[PDB]
């Protein structure tokens, strides 16, 4: 029939590929307080108008565990964190023999009054000053106790910059020309599969890099009852993400009144030591509405029912094994790093079909190197004044019940073992694709004969 | 309508619009002219990801737009060719494909020999056709 | 009493800046040179 080929430029077709994305956010820190650790001094401004199209008739398949936007997220934060510590005061002189004592047992003691010998501005002379340090950040050596920083044994140390905000602000991921990000608008989205409701937004929603452990904060929640996502259910080993439908409110506060003591160690450099405490020593705490918590824990076991042995016994235990900083709900707040005992939230068990409020004990660490990074650790200077955080808790992280071969019951204890899963709680619905505008198709049409 | 608005509709509908996809292909509001405007080191991790993304932007646009120029179709968005359609590619009939397959499905149906079509495309429409002036350019 | 490497003892900083430590090490010839009974 003399069918001829004809070309079409701009054909809507795409193939799964992952390119380099970039930052987007509008007016945030600006003049009053800037120098955010994440948004740097400048990010490309987000457009006030968000573009979302409800791609019709399309049923593209998503995958949130094999998605590379979460891995791009991971290596970006690490390189972003290290870039915000590289130009600052290194605390190599802080490795000396430390002679420390308790505080007001009054013969209650979890911090120590440390005296030690340290270089001054002039290299020739030396100076002795006191400083307070939290427990575990220091360890004994061999009448008068003698201590040493826990990191001087291992890797180097560098002080966090004094005027740097560790507050997570929304960072937008958006595609490059010829690319598009596909959004899963399907409310129920068990693990990953063909999503009937797709959109091709140019820019994701407001994603906050909430550095959290075991429990997630300030995240996104779909409208249906709490969602459960696993790369593979029944592989007891793989961890479990949990999206709520309504977030719980947990407020935390450090009652300690830390004074700022700046002592120079050479020129320009100034170490910011904990001063002398004002007021009676009070342990840091977290409040959880016991009423609000009991129902959130219940809706999960209802959704987990249809995914684990139907009707049977589901228990919750305290973390289970591991290290002290990964088995507690670690996070950052105002600049000081909390580690709260989660054993008080994962102890109840329900099966077979003005107000009291739970509180959680928390300890504080000033020496940190996150993401299991053994390269270089950092000292977080004590935040002068009062501390109070008030963030929603939106996500969870669960783990194994060992290796019970079939049998009687199932238990899930928390274990935020990795940091990249935290962003997977925000990126389950997204996936980027490569537009291919070149399509060829036949039609009985040919151009002029000679030319 | 909208960007890829007809991605799921039949091929006859994508034939009808098509520009909305072609328009939003090179430049974006997302790029937004860089600079903070309104510390003095722009070597940050963000500047590296942006610039390498602005490069592949025009690198992928010009790689495809170079193909339109060697086929005599540079000036227009849809041009006809003098390459006959070979039945081994598809057995389906004229109205059977344009109303029942959608483009998304079609790209998977030709992806095997798609490069072979491109080879024959440079020949009949621009290797011979632009040469045919020899006799007709002046006698 | 065949000799082209030397058993070197020297004084070097440890992990803690305050304290010092003495350990031995071997070095090849020419990589080290004398200064001015006990060689230095
Ligand atoms: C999950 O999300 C939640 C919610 O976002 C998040 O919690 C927030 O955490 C951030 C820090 O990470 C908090 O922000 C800090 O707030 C510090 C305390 O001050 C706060 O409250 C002030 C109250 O002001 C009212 O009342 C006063 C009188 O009391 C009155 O004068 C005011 O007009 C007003 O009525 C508030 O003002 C203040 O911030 C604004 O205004 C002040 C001036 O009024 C200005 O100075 C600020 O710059 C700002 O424009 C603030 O909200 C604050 O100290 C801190 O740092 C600033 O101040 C220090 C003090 O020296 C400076 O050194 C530094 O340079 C900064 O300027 C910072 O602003 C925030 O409050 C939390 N929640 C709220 C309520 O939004 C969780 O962290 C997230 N999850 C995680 C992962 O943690
Ligand atoms: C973390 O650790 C750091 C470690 O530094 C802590 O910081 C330290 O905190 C302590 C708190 O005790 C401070 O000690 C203070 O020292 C000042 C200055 O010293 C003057 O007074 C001394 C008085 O003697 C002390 O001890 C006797 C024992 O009974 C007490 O009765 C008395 O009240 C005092 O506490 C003098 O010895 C010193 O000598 C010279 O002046 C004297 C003046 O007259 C004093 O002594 C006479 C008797 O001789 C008394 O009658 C008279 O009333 C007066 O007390 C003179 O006589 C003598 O001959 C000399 O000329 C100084 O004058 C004191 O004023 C405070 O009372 C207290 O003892 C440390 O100074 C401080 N560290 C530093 C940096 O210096 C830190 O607190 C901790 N963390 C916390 C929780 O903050
Ligand atoms: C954690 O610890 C910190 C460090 O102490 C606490 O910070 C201070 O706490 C106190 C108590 O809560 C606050 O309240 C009062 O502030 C008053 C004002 O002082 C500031 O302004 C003064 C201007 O002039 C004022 O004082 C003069 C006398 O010098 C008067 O003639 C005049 O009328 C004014 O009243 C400045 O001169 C001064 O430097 C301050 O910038 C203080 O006057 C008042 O002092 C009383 O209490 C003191 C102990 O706090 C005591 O030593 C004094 O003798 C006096 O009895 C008091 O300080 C402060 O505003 C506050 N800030 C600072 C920087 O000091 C912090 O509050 C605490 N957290 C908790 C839990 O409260
Ligand atoms: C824990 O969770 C509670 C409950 O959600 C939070 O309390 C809510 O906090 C949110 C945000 O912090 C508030 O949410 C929104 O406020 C909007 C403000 O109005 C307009 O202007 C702003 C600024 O330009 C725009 O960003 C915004 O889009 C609006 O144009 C409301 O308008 C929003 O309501 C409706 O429209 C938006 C538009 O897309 C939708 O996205 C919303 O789903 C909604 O349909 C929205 O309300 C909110 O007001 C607070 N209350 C409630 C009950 O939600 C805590 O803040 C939160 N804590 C943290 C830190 O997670
Ligand atoms: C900081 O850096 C210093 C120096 O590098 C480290 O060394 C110690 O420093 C402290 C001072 O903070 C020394 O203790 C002091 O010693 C004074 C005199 O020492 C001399 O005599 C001692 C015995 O005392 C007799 O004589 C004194 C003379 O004043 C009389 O007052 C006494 O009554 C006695 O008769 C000897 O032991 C010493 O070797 C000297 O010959 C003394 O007057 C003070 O009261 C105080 O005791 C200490 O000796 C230094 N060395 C040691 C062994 O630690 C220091 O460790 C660094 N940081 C720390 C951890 O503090
Ligand atoms: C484009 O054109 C290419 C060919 O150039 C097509 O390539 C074919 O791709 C498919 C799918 O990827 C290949 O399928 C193969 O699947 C294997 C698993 O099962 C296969 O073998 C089973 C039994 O094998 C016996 O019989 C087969 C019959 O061919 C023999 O080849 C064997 O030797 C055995 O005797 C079959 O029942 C079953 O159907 C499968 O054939 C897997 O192990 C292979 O790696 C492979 O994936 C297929 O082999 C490829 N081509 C050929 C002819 O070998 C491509 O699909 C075309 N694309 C489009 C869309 O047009
Ligand atoms: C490493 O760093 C050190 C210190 O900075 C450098 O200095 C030398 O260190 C060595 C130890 O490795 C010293 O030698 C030792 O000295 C001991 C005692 O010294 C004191 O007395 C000496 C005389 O000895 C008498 O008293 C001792 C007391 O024990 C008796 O045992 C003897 O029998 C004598 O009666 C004096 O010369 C000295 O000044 C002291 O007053 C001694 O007991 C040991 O046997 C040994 O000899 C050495 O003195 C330090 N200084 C010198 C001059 O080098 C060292 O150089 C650095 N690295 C090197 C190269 O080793
Ligand atoms: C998991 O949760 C269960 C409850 O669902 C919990 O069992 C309860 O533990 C608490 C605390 O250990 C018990 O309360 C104690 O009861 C004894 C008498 O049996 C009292 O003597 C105790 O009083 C002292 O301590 C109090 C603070 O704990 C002080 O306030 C008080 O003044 C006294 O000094 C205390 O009341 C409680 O009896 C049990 N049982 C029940 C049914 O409540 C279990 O421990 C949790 N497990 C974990 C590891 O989370
Ligand atoms: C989310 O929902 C998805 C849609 O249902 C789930 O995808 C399904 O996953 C299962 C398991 O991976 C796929 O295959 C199943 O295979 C079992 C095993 O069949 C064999 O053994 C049984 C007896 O045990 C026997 O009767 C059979 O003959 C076989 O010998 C079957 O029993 C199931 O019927 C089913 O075939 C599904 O094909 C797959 N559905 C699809 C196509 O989407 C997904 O697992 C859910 N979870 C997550 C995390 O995504
Ligand atoms: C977190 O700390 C805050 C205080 O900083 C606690 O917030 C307060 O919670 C009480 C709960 O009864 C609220 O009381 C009631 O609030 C309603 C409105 O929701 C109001 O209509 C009533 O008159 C009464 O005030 C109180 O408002 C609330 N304060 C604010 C402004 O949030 C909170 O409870 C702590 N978290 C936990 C674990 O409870
Ligand atoms: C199409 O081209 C292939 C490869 O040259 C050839 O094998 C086939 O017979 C052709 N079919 C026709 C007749 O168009």
């Amino acid at each position: 029939e003399n069918l001829w080929v004809t070309v079409y430029y701009g054909v809507p077709v795409w193939k799964d590929a992952e390119t380099t994305l970039f930052c987007a956010s509008d007016a945030k820190a600006y003049e009053t307080e800037k120098h955010n650790v994440w948004a740097t001094h400048a990010c490309v401004p987000t457009d006030p108008n968000p573009q979302e199209i409800h791609l019709e008739n399309v049923t593209e398949e998503f995958n949130m565990w094999k998605n590379n936007m979460v891995e791009q997220m991971h290596t970006d934060i690490i390189s972003l964190w290290d870039q915000s510590l590289k130009p600052c005061v290194k605390l190599t002189p802080l490795c000396v023999t430390l002679q420390c004592t308790n505080v007001t047992n009054n013969i209650r003691g979890e911090l120590k009054n440390c005296s030690f010998n340290m270089t001054t501005e002039l290299r020739d002379k030396k100076q002795k000053v006191y400083s307070l340090f939290y427990r575990l950040d220091v360890v004994q050596i061999n009448s008068n106790k003698e201590y040493r920083l826990i990191n001087c044994n291992t890797s180097a140390i560098t002080q966090a910059c004094p005027k740097v905000s560790f507050e997570p602000i929304p960072i937008h991921y958006c595609a490059p020309a010829g690319f598009a990000i596909l959004k899963c608008k399907d409310k129920k989205f068990n693990g990953t599969g063909p999503c009937p409701s797709v959109s091709t937004v140019q820019c994701t929603h407001g994603i906050k890099p909430v550095v959290s452990t075991q429990l997630l904060l300030n995240g996104s929640l779909a409208e249906e009852e709490v969602m459960i996502r696993s790369e593979n259910i029944t592989n007891n080993a793989k961890n479990i993400l949990v999206q709520f439908n309504t977030p719980v409110q947990i407020n935390c506060t450090r009652p300690n009144n830390n004074t700022r003591k700046s002592i120079r160690i050479g020129p320009g450099q100034a170490f910011y030591a904990t001063g002398d405490i004002i007021g009676d020593i009070r342990q840091a705490h977290c409040n959880v509405s016991k009423a609000t918590w009991n129902e959130t824990l219940g809706k999960v076991v209802k959704q987990l029912r249809k995914h684990f042995g139907n009707n049977t016994i589901i228990r919750f235990a305290n973390s289970s094994g591991g290290d002290l900083e990964v088995t507690t709900h670690s996070f950052n707040c105002g600049g000081e790093f909390f580690y709260c005992n989660t054993s008080g939230l994962f102890n109840s068990t329900w099966i077979s079909n003005s107000n009291d409020s739970i509180t959680l004990p928390c300890r504080i660490k000033q020496i940190i190197n996150m993401w299991q990074r053994i390269g270089q650790a950092m000292y977080a200077p004590p935040i002068q004044g009062v501390i109070r955080c008030v963030s929603n808790i939106t996500g969870l992280i669960l783990t194994r019940d060992g290796g019970s071969t079939n049998s009687t019951t199932e238990t899930f204890r928390p274990g935020g073992g990795d940091m990249r899963d935290n962003w997977r709680s925000e990126l389950y619905k997204y996936k980027v694709v490569k537009i291919e505008p070149l399509g060829v198709a036949p039609t009985r049409c040919k151009r002029r004969v000679v030319g | 309508l909208g960007f890829l608005g007809a991605a799921g509709s039949t091929m006859g509908a994508a034939s009808m619009t098509l520009t909305v996809q072609a328009r939003n292909l090179l430049s974006g509001i997302v790029q937004q002219q860089s600079n903070l405007l309104r510390h003095l080191l722009k070597l940050t991790v963000w500047g590296i990801k942006q610039l390498q993304a602005r490069v592949l932007a025009v690198e992928r646009y010009l790689r495809d737009q170079q193909l339109l120029g060697i086929w005599g179709c540079s000036g227009k968005l849809i041009c006809c060719t003098n390459v006959p359609w070979n039945s081994s590619w598809s057995n389906r009939n004229l109205s059977e494909i344009w109303d029942n397959m959608t483009w998304l499905q079609w790209d998977k149906e030709i992806s095997n020999y798609t490069q072979i079509i491109y080879g024959l495309l440079e020949e009949s429409q621009n290797q011979q056709e632009k040469n045919e002036q020899d006799l007709l350019a002046l006698d």
